[PDB]
């Protein structure tokens, strides 16, 4: 008896200038994957000519995709984030302008926080399929600081 | 000053000195450091020397036409130190 359901997941995204207080995500699209990520690849290896092995470190980012229902308020907020420009507003040293911090809540109770990153890409207008349904918009983030939060 | 001998898989070489070194610092590797060295051989005639175990049993080097360089204290006092002992 292990419960792996995704019902009740909520996400809060806080910004540095655009949304200094943050908003909330609760309307997740149906046809697409509501949330997903790519593989984390933080190690490497080379093979010596004696016949051995050698393992080291290498840099690795973290990318997340989030999908919502088109026409929802959360889609409007995410489009607002995507529409901002890095060249605008103030500049101060070493913060990756407009850090977006994502706080995700699991129905089980575990919480995870990700910081030091920004939105990357997403749709600009809605698209209509052959069946007359607007597609579920998807948005990609990048995060550099996987804060190790998995607490109950 | 030091000469080095290099032993690869089955091949042994002698009279080598390092001539280069190229460290590298890249996001591909953070823990370690990829390096690329280079050696060159000192070329000498008669690769196999001939040695004598007796120091007196040896040939004669030739040093030519140096200067007496003077700069010495005195005549009587040095000898009176050398034979009287002090």
């Amino acid at each position: 008896m292990i419960n792996v359901s995704g019902f009740g997941t909520g996400i809060v995204i806080v910004s540095a200038s655009s949304f200094p207080m943050g908003f909330s995500l609760s309307k997740f699209a149906d046809d697409e994957s509501p949330i997903s990520s790519k593989e984390l690849e933080p190690f490497g290896y080379e093979m010596l000519y004696d016949g051995g092995l050698f393992a080291f470190d290498k840099a690795a980012p973290l990318e997340v995709s989030v999908s919502v229902i088109a026409g929802s308020e959360d889609d409007i907020n995410l489009r607002i984030l995507l529409n901002s420009k890095k060249g605008s507003f103030r500049f101060l040293p070493g913060i990756i302008p407009d850090m977006t911090t994502l706080v995700a809540t699991l129905p089980d109770g575990g919480r995870t926080v990700l910081s030091n990153g920004t939105i990357l890409k997403g749709p600009a207008i809605d698209t209509i399929q052959n069946t007359g349904r607007r597609k579920g918009n998807t948005y990609t983030f990048v995060f550099g600081s996987y804060l190790g939060a998995q607490t109950a | 000053d030091t000469l080095y001998k290099v032993i690869t898989r089955g091949m042994v070489f002698e009279r080598m000195m390092c001539t280069s070194e190229a460290l590298n610092q890249t996001p591909d590797m953070i823990s370690a450091t990829p390096a690329r060295l280079t050696f060159s051989q000192v070329l000498v005639q008669n690769p196999k020397p001939i040695m004598f175990r007796n120091a007196g049993d040896s040939s004669m080097i030739d040093r030519g036409l140096a200067l007496a360089e003077d700069v010495v204290g005195s005549a009587g006092d040095l000898f009176d130190y050398a034979v009287n002992g002090v």
